[PDB]
């Protein structure tokens, strides 16, 4: 059973510096090399280097040459990501790799997204989002809810308290101003809306905010 | 183990300074097509200082 076993995702600012905990277990943690796999937030894996398990020697691909700090705990067979002067492509899910060595890396850590970005959090701004004439679809009448700015993620938007996932496609919250809209579509027949509420369920637990914001017709 | 590497003795550099040239001169070549010679050629008869 070994398993590669990481610090959580930690939200960051510029200029700080974050390490990135591996901690390796279910292998004699000396016999392997230990790596690291830079996965951007949207682009693919991008692998950071590794150190040596047994030495504690890092090595680092050119691009992550100098930035980084590959320092291990030999005992308790942790593995460290270490990103010193955090800048926003510091934002990024990062994997400890253990080493097959030239067959590759076997497995990985459960994945730490650090996220490097300046804003304080902030609660969404959440609209019940009412359709008009070229709104409805057939029985179905859509409805919406526009949460916006809030920073950080995420926000749980659920629908009457998530009785409503039906017609619901919650769309993936964006980044504006550093602060966050995601807009949720509920499909509510014409016959449920607004005869019955169909209401908008925004919880945001880092600004700790549960908006709910029912949609009712313009 | 004070700089940068856990082990001791030994090490790796490269070291890269962009080059650029501060001053830089030419030799050049004559053709001897290019080449002239100018000769002043001349005879005394009566003459003045001038």
């Amino acid at each position: 059973q070994v398993q590669l076993m990481e610090s959580g995702p930690e939200l960051k600012k510029p200029g700080e510096t974050v390490k990135i905990s591996c901690k390796a277990s279910g292998y004699t943690f000396t016999d392997y090399s230990m790596h690291w796999v830079k996965q951007a937030p949207g682009k693919g894996l991008k692998w950071m280097g590794w150190i040596n398990t047994g030495t504690g020697e890092p090595t680092f691909a050119a691009d992550f040459k100098g930035r980084f700090a590959f320092s291990l705990e030999t005992s308790a067979s942790t593995a460290y990501l270490q990103i010193n002067n955090l800048k926003n492509e510091d934002t990024a899910s990062y994997f400890c790799a253990r080493g097959v060595g030239l067959y590759g890396v076997d497995y990985w850590g459960q994945g730490t997204s650090v996220t490097v970005s300046s804003p304080k959090t902030t609660p969404p701004s959440v609209y019940p989002l009412a359709p008009v004439c070229g709104d409805t679809t057939g029985s179905m009448v859509t409805l919406g809810c526009l949460v916006k700015g809030y920073f950080p993620e995420p926000v749980t938007v659920t629908w009457n308290s998530g009785s409503l996932s039906s017609g619901v496609h919650t769309f993936p919250a964006v980044l504006q101003s550093d602060l966050y809209t995601l807009s949720s579509s509920v499909t509510v027949p014409s016959s449920t809306w607004p005869s019955e509420t169909v209401t908008c369920n925004v919880a945001h637990p880092a600004s700790s905010t549960k908006v709910d914001k029912k949609i009712v017709p313009r | 183990w004070g700089n940068g590497c856990g082990l001791f003795g030994k090490g790796s550099i490269d070291t890269c300074a962009k080059f650029s040239c501060t001053s830089k001169a030419i030799g050049r070549t004559i053709q001897p097509e290019n080449i002239k010679y100018e000769v002043g050629i001349f005879v005394h008869g009566t003459t003045t200082s001038e």
